C-alpha cells in the first residue's frame, strides 16, 4: 500500500481528549494541497539599564503554534475516478462548513479538530476562512472554488503539565563512579557546594572525603516556606 | 511509628567550624593582621590560598565527627556497655533492710 | 535502599502461596514492567469510577498498514504512557509487518527509567510532600 | 499461532532482520556458547562451527542462550548472644572459583558501548563442573578450529576472542594471537585487538612474571605483522551481575547453642508413626467399568504419591544432621547408612517411584480408550502393564480375598529402616556444639522457614561484580567513532560505558613506558579523569615507532580504502588491455579519492597534493606485461594525522 | 475449612484449604484444634481481641490480612443504619397505621 | 463481575493461548475474593428477613443469615461440598453457626414487641423453674409468641 | 497541591454562567456583556452588570423599560466552567444607568447585599446589662438578617448610641475588641482572625501567578 | 468457544457477533468457508477479484470481432492495463511500482500457438499481489536504566 | 434540560452519568429517580431518565 | 553555540519558519525549507570583565 | 590529596620530562605539609580513646 495516493483528512470530536467522536462529522479532500507551512515563536524579557553594552536576558513564555494550507473544490469532469454530480460543489462545502465552522448547541462552540495526512497529526480550533467561487452552470450553479484557511493549536492543561516534566523540589539518586567528589556532585544538583554537610548526614557517612566506588547516595529536596 | 518525608535546611550558616565559608574569612583576616607586610597577594591562583581552603575543608570533617551521638562514640566491638555503665537492674536494687 | 520511591505493590496476576500465607509482590523495575502489561491490556471504559484509563489500539484491529496508520499508533502509546505511567521516558517505538499472509503487525516499545521522582507518582512517603492529593 | 483477534503481550518474541550495509567495525567474537540451534525449539547444536549475523543479543539469546550459573558462592551465617539476646552476623565471600566462560557478559559490554551487528562463532557449547573448587577447563585447538572457520568470511573486519585469557597457559595465549596477527596479513583487510593475559603478576610454573613485559616477549613477529594489531590496559571492572541459582547454594552455620540435631531429631520422630506413614502403609497394602476402575487406580496412585513424598521430607532432615556431626565420624557414617538403606525402596533398587509413574501413564491410556475401542480397554490391561505394575506392590494378593501370596511386596519395610535412622540420628546429640538449624540447607529451602535472613543473603550476593578484559569495549567504541566522524579519526579520549573503574592504577613514571619503548610494542592505557571517569588514552598500534604506520587511524583507513577501490576494478577484468582501458581505470580511481579528499581523510590544498593515478605502456607497464596479460596501476596517497601534544608560551610587554 | 484449596502446580485439583491463611490471629492453637465443634467462644474470642489491639497501628500485617480487617472496620457504619430500624418500625405504626 | 477481562475472573474466561499457569491464577484469586462476596451476601439477607424477625404471628428460629452464591463461574469446584449450595438453611448452620446465640437474641426481640402494647412477662423467669428444668427456655418463648 | 495548576473541575476552555431573578433565569436574548463581583473584610459586598442595549432606529430601550431590572428585585449570580456553575453573590438591585456615546449604547445595572439596609438611618437608643455581643446580634436582627457573633466577657451597664446608623455603630464597637466583619449571602458573621486552618491552594510565581503586587514597611 | 469459530480443522470459520463495553455490538472476524486457505481465507480478497474480473471482461468486449493479430494484442494489453494501473494507487493491490503489483502477457509464443490462431482463440494471462489485512497485534517493552 | 435513553447490553450505570454530566458521582440521585435498587446490573431495554441539575 | 569556520555565536531562538514541500505519494515528506531568527546571550559577571570600567 | 596534580604530591606522580628540579621541590613540598597533618591525625586518634 506505498503505491496508494493519501488523501487528506479532518474529524470532528467533542471532549478535550479527543476520545468522543462527532456523529457524521468526517471530511475527506477530494485533492490534496500542494504544501503546508508552520510558526514557532519564542518571547523574552530584554529590560536593561543605560550605560551598559548588554541586557540581561530572560526567558518569558512559548507561543502557540500556527498551520496553513489552501484547498481547491472541482466537480468538471476531467479528473480522472470522480464523476460529475447534479448539483456541482454544493454538498461538498457544506459539509465541509459543518465540520470546521458551525456552532454545536451541545457543548456550546465550535468543534475540536484532528487534522492527519502521513506525517502529520495536528489538533486544534479554526482561527480564518476565505472561500472565493469561480465557475458557474448556466443556471447559477457553482462549479468550482478555492479555500485558505488558518488553524491555531490546542493543549489540554492536564497534558502540557506532563510534557513538562518539572523537576531542589524532587528526589534524586545517585551510583559513585571513581572520580566523583562529594562538593563537586552537590554543585551539579543543587547550584551550590554548600550542603556537601546536609548530604553527607542524610546517609550516614564518616569519612566522606574518600567515597567507595559502589555506593548508592540518596539527595533530598531543600525545605520551603 | 512511621516514616517521615526527609528533607534538607537551606540557612547553611552557623559562624562555626562546619560552617566552611565563616572559617575561610576569619583565616585572612588572621593572614593580614600577622603577615600584610610580606603577603599581600590573595587571589585565588596563590598556593598559599590554596593551603588555607585545603585546611578549612578538614576542619569541617573533623568537627562533624565529635558530634557523632554518644550510643555510637562509645560503642563496643560485641555491642553492650559492660565496661562503660552500670545498668538499673544492677545499680538501682537495695539488700533488704 | 536509594531506589525508595519507585515503589513496592500486588504482582499484577497475583499468586498466592502456602508454603507461607502471603500474596507475592513486585518492587522497582519489575513493578514498572506490569504497570505496562496493566495498562495495555484494559479498555478505556473499564474501571468503575475512572472512565478513561486503558487504550484504544483495538481501533485498528482488520485495517491495512501503511504510514498514516504508523503516525496514529504512535500517538496512542505515547499518549496513555503520558497521562497513566510517571515513572519512564518512552525511547523509541518500532512498528513492523513480519508476515506477508498471517494478519499480524508487530510493535517494540523501548523506554527509561526515570533517576528523578515525578509530581505524579503515588508513593507513599514521597507524595505526602514532592505530589498532588 | 493465534486464533482469536486481538491485541497480544509477549515476553519474547522473533524479529525480522533484513538490511545489511557496508560497514567498517564488524567483529568476529570466537567462543563457547551454552547452546548452538538454528531452530529456537529443537534438541540438536547445528550452529556451532557456522559463522552467523546478530544484531542485538535478542537474537543472541534465541540460538545460543545466556550465560552459565556460578557454582562458587558460599554464604556463611554466626550465631552469639548480647547481654542475652541474640545477633545474627551475615557473610557472603567473593567466590574464588569462577566459570571460565565470559562471551554473554562481553557481549553486553559490546553492545552497551555502541557496537553494531556482528558475527558469533561458537567453539562448542558449555560443560559442568566437577566439583564446587574443580571449574571446567578450554581446550586450545577449539579456538584454532573456529579462526580457521572465520577466515573463509568475506565481512568481518575485527578479531577478538572473549575466553582466551581462561587458557592454562600464557604461550598458548601467544600462540593464539601470533596465529591471528598473520591471518590479518594474509588477507589485507583486517585488525586484531589483544589483551594482557592478566593484570597482576602472574606464575608460570617457573617465575613470577610482570605483564607488559610478558606480552611484549610473547607476540614475536615482525613489523609486517604487528602494524595490524594493538593492545590495551588494564582489565575494567564492570556493573554486571553474577548468574547463579539459589537453589544451588549451600548455607554453613554457626551457633553459641547447637540446636541442628535437636531439630532434625524431633522431625523425625514425628515422622516415625501413624500419622505420617502408618496409615499410608495400611490402606496401601463397558464405559461405566472404565469410570469405576479409573477411580479405583487413582486412589492407590493418590495414596503412592504421599508415601514418596515422605521419603523426600526424610532425606532432608537426615541430611542436616549428617552436615552438622562434624565431630566423631563414626556416626556420620551410621547415620549416612540408615539413610542409604531406606532409599533403596523407592530408588532403582525396587523402585516405588516408577510404578507410581507407570500407573499414572496407564491411567490415562485406559480413560482416552474409550475414544475408538473395546479392544484398547483389553489390552491397556494385559498386553500393556496395568496387571504388571500392580504386581510390582503386591506379587499375588489376588490369590484371596484378603491379599496373600506376597510372595514380594514393595510395602512397610519402612518401619524398621524408620527406627534404624532415628537411633543413628540421636547419637549425634551429645556431638554436634556449634551448628545451628539451617545448617546443611539450600537457600531456597530456608524461604519459608526465615525471611529477613534470605532477604539480607540475596542483597549480599548481588553485591558481587564481574570484571572483564578491555577488548571487547574497544570493538564498540570503534563502532562509535566510525559513525560520528568516519574511519580516519582516532578512537582515543573517547569514554567506556558501564565501567566503574580501571582494576589497577597506573602512574605517570609507568605510562610512559607504555607509549614510547625500544620496542615499538606500544601499549594503549585506560585511565581514571576527575569529573569524567574512565577514558582511553592514546592510540598507537604495536609498531608504534614506524613512520608511516603507528597510528590505528592510519592503518584502518588504508584497509578501507583499498577494499573498495578494489571491488570498483572488478568491472574491468576481462576488458583488452590498451589505452580504452588504462583511461577509463582512471577516472574511476580518481574519482573515489577525490570524495575521500573532499571528506577531510586526504591532506593537500587541492588535489594535485593529495594523490595521484599512473597508468600506461612505458610508465608502469612493459612490452611484456601486455603479452603476459598483467596491468599495473601505482597510486599514492597523503593522509591526516592526529595531535598528540599541546605547547605552551607566554611572553608580554608593558602598556 | 469448608473450602477447597488448589495449588498452582497441578491442574486444577484440590489440595487442602485455607486453614494456614487464618493461623497467625490465634496466639494459642490449642483453642482452634476442632474449631468447627465448639460450642463456647468465649476463650477464642479473648485471644482474637488481643491480636486485634496488638496489631492496631503497628504496620506489621501480611496484604491479605490488612484488606480483610480494613473491610470489616468499614461495615461498622452498616451496623449503625442497620439498627435504627426498629425504631423506624415503632414511629410507623404509632403515627401512620394509628395515626396518634 | 466488576473487574476488567485481563483479570480471568468474569463470565467469557481467559482466552486458551495464554496457558494453563494464568488460568490456575485466576482461579486462586477467584477464592480470595468469595471471602468478601459471602461477608456482603449476608447483609443483603439479613434485610430480607425483617419481616420475620418483627412478626406477630411467628418469629424465624435464626437471627443470623446467609446465602449461597451461585453467579460465579465455577462455585461448583470451589466448596468442598456442593451440597450446601442447594439450602440456605444449612449453609447458615454451617458458616455461622454457634455464633449466633438464639436463645438470648430471641428474647430481647420478643420483649421489646410486648413493651409496645406496655405488657411484661419477667416472672416466667423464674415461676416455670417449679415446672421444668432446662426445657424452660423453649416454652417460655413458644408462650410469648402466642400471648402476641 | 504541587501540580503546577489550578484545579478546577473541568477544562477552562468554555466559561458560562447564570442570572437569576427573583428566582428564574433572564431571557437569552439578552446579551450580557461584562460581570463583576468583590467581596471585602469590613465593607458591604457588590455586583455589576453590563448589558448591551438601546436602538437610535426605534428610539428606545428594552430592556431598560423591562420588569427584570427594576430596583428592589433579587437578584442571584452563578458562574463556572462546561456547566457546572456556582454561586458568587446573592442580593438586590439598587441602580439603573444608561451611557450613550457616538458608537455606543449600554445599560448597567448594579446591586448589594442586604446588609445595605443598615446604612440608611440615624438612630439614638441606651443598652443596657448587655455585653458587646448582646448588642451586635440586636443591632443585625432589627433588620431581618441572620448572625453569628464571637462572644465577648465584658459587660456594660449602660450605653449610648446617638445620631449614627447601625452600621456604624457595630463598626466602631466592634474593632474595640479585635473583631473583622465578614458578610457574605445574607449572613452576617463576626469573628476574630483565624491564621491556623488549612491553605485553599498553592499559587505559585513561575507556574500560575498572572499578577503581582506587595510591600513592606 | 471464540477459538473454535475461527480456526479449526475443517477450515469452516464462523464469524461472531459479539457485545463490547462502552461499544455495543459488533462483527468479530471476516473470514470464508475456506478460512485455512492460503490464498482464499478472507472475505474482502474473494470479493475483491470478483469485482476486478468483472470488470475487465466488459472492457475487452469491444475487441470480440477483431483481427486476431499484433495490432489487437497490443490494443487489449494497453487497456486492461490501465484498469489496473488505477486499482493500485487506490489502494487495492501491493507494490511499491507497477513492476510488482500486476502483469499482463498477450502473444504469439507467449500465451498462444499456431493452431490457436487457426482455431480462433486468443489467450491473456494476467497475474495480481493484492493487500491483505492485519488480524493480530504483539507487543514488546524492554528497558534501559538512565 | 431533561434527556432520556434506552439501555443497550454493555451500559453501565457510572459511564453514562459521567457521558451525560461530566461526571461520574451521579449515578445514586439518578438511580433514585428511576426506582432502581439493583443497579450494578441493568436490563437491555429499560428507558430511563436523566433529570437536571438544581440552579439555586 | 553555533559554529562554522570563523564563526561562534551564543543565544538563544526567538523565531522559526518551516514549509514543506515534496511528498511521496503516502504523505512522507522529503523536501522542506526552514528560517531562524537567534539572539544574542552574555552572562552578567562576563559582561563587567569586557567592560572593564576604570577618579576610581 | 586534596591537591591538583600540577602540585606533584599526589599518587600519579609528576611526568618526567618536567626534570629533576621539579621532583625535588615536590618532595621539599610533601615534608612541610606534615606538619598540619601530624596534628590533625591526633585529634582524630584521640576521639578512638
Amino acid at each position: 500500500s506505498e503505491g496508494k495516493l493519501e488523501k487528506l483528512r479532518i474529524v470532528a470530536y467533542k471532549d478535550s481528549k479527543f476520545s468522543d467522536e462527532v456523529e457524521n462529522g468526517e471530511f475527506i479532500t477530494l485533492l490534496n494541497p500542494e504544501k503546508y507551512k508552520f510558526q514557532y515563536r519564542v518571547e523574552q524579557n530584554e529590560d536593561q539599564a543605560s550605560g551598559t553594552s548588554s541586557a540581561p536576558i530572560r526567558f518569558n513564555k512559548i507561543l502557540p503554534q500556527t498551520l496553513e494550507f489552501d484547498f481547491l473544490f472541482d466537480r468538471t469532469g476531467v479528473i480522472a475516478g470522480y464523476e460529475v454530480t447534479e448539483d456541482g460543489i454544493i454538498n461538498d462545502i457544506d459539509h465541509f462548513k459543518k465540520v470546521v465552522y458551525d456552532y454545536n448547541g451541545e457543548k456550546h462552540k465550535p468543534n475540536y479538530l484532528m487534522i492527519t495526512w502521513g506525517s502529520l497529526l495536528f489538533k486544534g480550533y479554526l482561527k480564518e476562512m476565505d472561500i472565493e467561487y469561480k465557475l458557474f452552470r448556466p443556471d447559477g450553479t457553482p462549479i468550482r472554488a478555492m479555500a485558505t484557511t488558518k488553524i491555531g493549536e490546542f493543549v489540554e492543561e492536564e497534558l502540557r503539565t506532563a510534557q513538562e516534566n518539572n523537576q531542589p523540589d524532587m528526589s534524586h539518586y545517585r551510583t559513585v563512579k571513581e572520580g566523583d567528589t562529594l562538593p563537586l556532585m552537590t554543585y551539579r544538583i543543587y547550584g551550590d557546594s554548600k550542603y556537601y554537610l546536609e548530604v553527607a548526614k542524610a546517609n550516614g557517612l564518616t569519612n566522606f572525603r574518600r567515597l567507595k566506588t559502589g555506593t548508592e547516595l540518596i539527595f533530598p529536596p531543600l525545605q520551603k516556606q | 511509628t512511621l516514616n517521615k518525608h526527609i528533607s534538607i535546611p537551606k540557612d547553611m550558616s552557623s559562624k562555626d567550624d562546619l560552617d566552611f565559608h565563616f572559617l575561610r574569612e576569619e583565616g585572612i583576616r588572621y593572614i593580614k593582621e600577622l603577615g600584610s607586610n610580606f603577603w599581600t597577594d590573595y587571589n585565588t591562583h596563590d598556593p598559599g590560598i590554596t593551603m588555607l581552603e585545603v585546611l578549612c575543608y578538614a576542619i569541617s570533617d573533623l568537627g562533624n565527627r565529635i558530634n557523632i551521638p554518644i550510643e555510637d562514640l562509645i560503642a563496643n566491638e560485641e555491642g553492650g556497655v559492660k565496661g562503660q555503665f552500670y545498668k538499673v537492674q544492677e545499680i538501682l536494687p537495695s539488700a533488704p533492710t | 535502599k536509594s531506589k525508595d520511591f519507585l515503589g513496592t505493590g500486588w504482582g499484577f496476576p497475583p499468586e498466592f502461596e502456602t508454603s507461607i500465607g502471603q500474596v507475592k509482590t513486585t518492587s522497582g523495575v519489575e513493578d514498572i514492567q506490569k504497570s505496562l502489561e496493566i495498562l495495555f491490556s484494559t479498555k478505556i471504559g473499564e474501571r468503575i469510577m475512572q472512565p478513561t484509563y486503558g487504550c484504544n489500539l483495538d481501533e485498528l484491529l482488520f485495517s491495512p498498514i501503511n504510514r498514516t496508520l504508523k503516525t496514529y499508533v504512535i500517538e496512542l502509546i505515547k499518549n496513555a504512557i503520558l497521562y497513566h505511567e510517571p515513572r519512564i521516558d518512552p525511547e523509541k517505538i518500532d512498528i513492523t509487518q513480519g508476515n506477508e499472509i498471517e494478519g499480524e503487525l508487530l510493535i517494540h516499545l523501548q523506554y527509561i527509567v526515570r533517576a528523578t521522582n515525578s509530581r505524579k507518582n503515588m508513593v507513599y512517603p514521597f507524595y505526602l510532600e514532592e505530589g498532588t492529593n | 499461532t493465534y486464533k482469536t483477534p486481538g491485541v497480544y503481550i509477549e515476553e519474547i518474541t522473533k524479529f525480522p532482520p533484513s538490511v545489511a550495509q557496508v560497514e567498517t567495525a564488524i567483529p568476529a567474537f570466537i567462543g563457547y556458547t551454552q547452546f548452538a540451534r538454528t531452530k529456537p525449539s529443537v534438541d540438536s547444536d547445528d550452529l556451532i562451527l557456522k559463522p552467523k549475523r546478530i544484531s542485538s543479543l535478542l537474537d543472541f539469546t534465541t540460538y545460543y542462550g545466556g550465560a552459565q550459573n556460578e557454582q562458587g558462592i558460599t554464604v556463611k551465617l554466626t550465631d552469639t548472644l548480647i547481654e542475652g539476646a541474640e545477633n545474627r552476623t551475615i557473610n557472603v565471600p567473593e567466590p574464588t572459583f569462577k566459570s571460565p566462560y565470559l562471551m554473554f557478559y562481553s557481549l553486553q559490554m559490546y553492545f552497551a558501548n555502541g557496537g553494531g551487528p556482528c558475527y558469533i562463532v561458537s567453539t562448542g557449547v558449555y560443560d559442568d563442573w566437577s566439583d564446587s573448587e574443580t571449574p571446567p577447563t578450554i581446550n586450545f585447538s577449539d579456538l584454532e578450529s573456529g579462526l580457521a572457520v572465520i577466515r573463509k568470511e568475506d565481512e568481518p573486519t575485527l578479531l577478538l576472542f572473549p575466553d582466551a585469557t581462561n587458557l592454562p597457559t600464557d604461550d598458548e595465549f601467544y600462540s593464539l594471537y601470533n596465529s591471528a596477527l598473520m591471518q590479518c596479513n594474509d588477507l589485507q583487510d583486517r585488525f586484531t585487538i589483544l589483551d594482557t593475559y592478566s593484570d597482576q603478576t602472574y606464575n608460570d610454573g617457573v617465575e613470577d612474571l610482570d605483564p607488559i613485559p610478558a606480552l611484549r616477549n610473547g607476540i614475536n613477529l615482525t613489523k609486517d605483522y604487528l602494524k595490524y594489531g594493538a593492545a590495551y590496559y588494564p582489565f575494567v571492572q564492570t556493573i554486571l551481575n553474577y548468574q547463579y541459582s539459589a537453589d544451588e547454594i549451600v548455607i554453613q552455620h554457626l551457633s553459641y547453642n547447637p540446636n541442628a540435631i535437636a531439630t532434625a531429631l524431633d522431625n523425625l520422630n514425628a515422622v516415625n508413626g501413624p500419622t505420617f506413614i502408618d496409615a499410608i502403609l495400611d490402606d496401601l497394602r463397558n464405559s461405566v467399568k472404565v469410570a469405576n476402575f479409573a477411580s479405583l487406580v487413582e486412589s492407590v496412585l493418590s495414596t503412592l504419591n504421599e508415601l514418596i513424598d515422605a521419603k523426600e521430607e526424610i532425606n532432608k532432615d537426615v541430611n542436616s544432621a549428617i552436615a552438622s556431626s562434624e565431630e566423631d565420624n563414626a556416626i556420620k557414617t551410621a547415620i549416612s547408612d540408615a539413610l542409604d538403606v531406606f532409599n533403596e525402596d523407592f530408588e532403582g533398587a525396587d523402585k516405588i517411584e516408577s510404578v507410581a509413574k507407570n500407573l499414572s501413564d496407564l491411567l490415562i491410556k485406559i480413560k482416552q480408550a474409550d475414544t475408538n475401542t473395546k479392544v484398547e480397554n483389553v489390552l491397556s490391561i494385559n498386553a500393556l502393564n496395568f496387571s504388571a505394575e500392580f504386581e510390582k506392590l503386591l506379587t499375588y494378593d489376588v490369590n484371596t480375598g484378603l491379599t496373600a501370596s506376597v510372595t514380594l511386596d514393595l510395602f512397610a519395610n519402612i518401619g524398621t529402616r524408620l527406627d534404624d535412622i532415628i537411633a543413628a540420628v540421636s547419637a549425634a546429640e551429645p556431638i554436634d556444639v556449634n551448628n545451628g538449624k539451617l545448617n546443611g540447607r539450600l537457600l531456597s529451602d530456608i524461604e519459608p522457614l526465615d525471611n529477613a535472613t534470605y532477604n539480607t543473603i540475596l542483597l549480599e550476593i548481588n553485591s558481587h561484580k564481574v570484571t572483564l578484559p578491555p577488548s571487547s569495549s574497544m570493538a564498540g567504541a570503534y563502532a562509535r567513532v566510525d559513525n560520528d566522524r568516519g574511519v580516519w579519526k582516532s578512537p582515543a579520549n573517547i569514554g567506556l560505558n558501564y565501567v566503574s573503574k580501571p582494576s589497577v592504577t597506573v602512574s605517570h613514571e609507568e605510562q610512559e613506558s607504555m607509549n614510547v619503548h625500544g620496542t615499538g610494542k606500544s601499549v594503549n592505557a585506560i585511565r581514571s579523569f576527575v569529573g569524567k571517569g574512565t577514558l582511553v588514552w592514546g592510540a598507537r598500534t604495536l609498531a608504534g615507532n614506524d613512520n608511516e604506520w603507528r597510528y590505528i587511524s592510519v592503518r584502518r583507513f588504508f584497509n578501507m580504502a583499498e577494499e573498495s577501490i578494489k571491488k570498483a576494478t572488478e568491472q574491468f577484468v576481462f576488458e583488452p588491455n590498451d589505452g580504452n582501458t588504462w583511461v577509463r581505470v582512471r577516472a574511476m580511481i580518481e574519482n573515489f579519492l577525490i570524495l575521500q579528499w573532499r571528506a577531510g581523510a586526504l591532506a593537500g590544498a587541492k588535489p594535485e597534493h593529495a594523490f595521484y593515478v599512473k597508468v600506461g605502456l612505458g610508465q608502469t607497464m612493459t612490452a611484456q606485461d601486455i603479452l603476459e596479460g598483467n596491468m599495473n596501476v601505482e597510486i599514492g596517497l597523503a593522509v591526516v594525522r592526529p595531535a598528540e601534544f599541546i605547547i605552551l608560551k607566554f611572553s608580554h610587554k608593558m602598556q | 475449612r469448608k473450602i477447597h484449596f488448589f495449588p498452582s502446580d497441578l491442574a486444577n485439583e484440590p489440595l487442602g484449604d485455607w486453614r494456614n491463611f487464618f493461623s497467625t490471629i490465634v496466639s494459642d492453637k490449642t483453642l482452634i484444634s476442632d474449631i468447627e465443634n465448639l460450642d463456647d467462644f468465649e476463650k477464642l474470642r479473648g485471644n482474637i481481641e488481643e491480636f486485634l489491639a496488638a496489631y492496631d497501628q503497628s504496620g506489621k500485617l501480611t496484604p491479605h490480612l490488612t484488606l480483610f480487617v480494613s473491610f470489616l472496620k468499614l461495615l461498622e457504619t452498616s451496623k449503625k443504619r442497620f439498627n435504627q430500624l426498629t425504631k423506624r418500625h415503632l414511629d410507623f405504626y404509632y403515627q401512620e397505621i394509628l395515626h396518634l | 463481575h466488576e473487574f476488567p477481562e485481563t483479570y480471568g475472573i468474569s463470565d467469557i474466561g481467559l482466552p486458551p493461548k495464554l496457558g494453563v499457569k494464568r488460568a490456575v491464577l485466576a482461579r486462586q484469586l477467584k477464592g480470595y475474593l468469595l471471602f468478601f462476596d459471602q461477608i456482603l451476601a449476608s447483609y443483603f439477607e439479613h434485610l430480607s428477613k425483617i419481616k420475620s424477625l418483627l412478626s406477630l404471628d411467628q418469629g424465624p428460629s435464626f437471627t443470623y443469615f446467609t446465602q449461597a452464591i451461585k453467579d460465579i463461574k465455577d462455585v461448583e469446584e470451589l466448596f468442598k461440598d456442593p451440597t450446601l449450595l442447594e439450602n440456605d438453611e444449612e449453609l447458615t448452620k454451617s458458616l455461622i453457626g454457634k455464633l449466633d446465640d438464639t436463645i438470648e437474641r430471641r428474647n430481647q426481640l420478643m420483649d421489646h414487641l410486648i413493651a409496645r402494647f406496655a405488657e411484661n412477662f419477667s416472672s416466667y423467669a423464674f415461676l416455670m423453674k417449679f415446672l421444668y428444668g432446662e426445657s424452660t427456655d423453649e416454652i417460655v418463648l413458644q408462650d410469648k409468641q402466642s400471648f402476641l | 497541591n504541587n501540580s503546577g495548576t489550578i484545579e478546577t473541575s473541568q477544562s477552562v476552555d468554555r466559561v458560562t454562567h447564570k442570572i437569576l431573578i427573583d428566582g428564574s433565569e433572564i431571557p437569552g436574548t439578552y446579551q450580557v456583556k461584562s460581570i463583576q463581583v468583590t467581596k471585602e473584610v469590613n465593607r458591604i459586598p457588590t455586583a455589576r452588570l453590563v448589558i448591551l442595549d438601546g436602538d437610535a432606529a426605534e428610539r428606545d430601550f428594552k430592556v431598560s423599560n423591562s420588569d427584570h431590572f427594576v430596583p428592589g428585585k433579587e437578584i442571584e449570580i452563578t458562574v463556572g466552567y462546561h456547566s457546572d456553575d456556582e454561586t458568587i453573590f446573592k442580593g438586590v438591585v439598587i441602580r439603573q444607568n444608561l451611557k450613550i456615546r457616538n458608537n455606543q449604547s449600554i445599560l448597567i445595572v448594579e446591586s448589594r447585599d442586604m446588609a445595605v439596609k443598615m446604612t440608611l438611618r440615624r438612630k439614638s437608643k441606651y443598652f443596657y446589662e448587655l455585653s458587646d455581643s448582646d448588642i451586635l446580634e440586636e443591632l443585625i436582627s432589627n433588620h431581618g438578617l441572620e448572625a453569628d457573633v464571637a462572644s465577648t466577657e465584658n459587660q456594660h451597664t449602660e450605653l449610648v448610641q446617638y445620631d449614627v446608623t447601625d452600621w456604624d455603630f457595630m463598626m466602631l464597637r466592634l474593632q474595640a475588641n479585635g473583631l473583622l466583619c465578614l458578610v457574605d449571602d445574607g449572613k452576617v458573621s463576626i469573628q476574630k482572625p483565624d491564621l491556623s486552618s488549612e491553605a485553599l491552594e498553592t499559587v505559585t510565581f513561575g507556574a500560575t501567578i498572572l499578577e503581582f503586587d506587595a510591600e513592606m514597611d
